[PDB]
């Protein structure tokens, strides 16, 4: 072979784009019952005063 | 009034309440109500808000209504005698506030239970009770003052 093959040669448009869905999937879902957790605080330390 | 207390190897700990619909019972205090009616209730456990379930049938519901809003800083009863304080409670004198008077209900002049105590053993000549209440909308809320160990 006359070139080099390197880690992100085989990865494709397509196949990139299954990887950052996925990857934001979790990262959607996690800061959206942690922004609910600490909502929720905020309404208990108001409810007291 | 009607306020089953809670057994721990033949002495009592702590008081169980009972308002329409719903049973109270502190968290702190461990053992098995003397009403086996009772005993058969799935009690849960929940945060500092004391939720407990009213698992009870129809025979023996309200026994007494909690106290709504439009709450006045005059004269309140209360078993051992007497509290005179709405933001705060009031410095009651000694003989009360030793150990295991948990869970008893505060109670208004037409019979209605405002507050349950849940500390607040002695704080000098002033002695302040950690209980809980609903401020402003029915909404349930905990005011617990400074150094307030579990009675």
């Amino acid at each position: 072979a006359q070139h080099t093959e390197s880690f992100t040669s085989a990865i494709s448009a397509t196949a990139w784009s299954w990887i950052k869905v996925l990857v934001g999937g979790t990262s959607a879902f996690i800061v959206l019952g942690l922004i609910a957790t600490a909502v929720v605080a905020l309404v208990l330390f108001f409810h007291r005063h | 009034d009607k306020t089953f207390p809670i057994m721990l190897n033949g002495q009592v700990n702590g008081y169980a309440c009972v308002v329409g619909g719903r049973v109270f019972k502190p968290l702190h205090v461990e053992g098995r109500i003397d009403n086996e009616q009772l005993a058969a209730i799935k009690l849960k456990k929940a945060s500092i808000y004391d939720l407990e379930y009213g698992d009870v049938p129809q025979c023996m519901k309200s026994d007494t209504l909690q106290y709504t809003s439009d709450k006045p800083p005059g004269f309140y009863n209360w078993h051992h005698g007497a509290v005179q304080y709405e933001n705060n409670r009031f410095t009651v004198p000694r003989g009360v506030g030793g150990k295991g008077d948990s869970g008893r209900p505060i109670l208004d002049n037409k019979g209605r239970v405002v507050a349950i105590v849940l500390g607040g053993v002695n704080e000098g000549s002033r002695t302040a009770l950690s209980v809980v209440t609903w401020n402003q909308k029915g909404v349930t809320v905990k005011d617990t003052p400074e150094g307030s160990e579990p009675w």
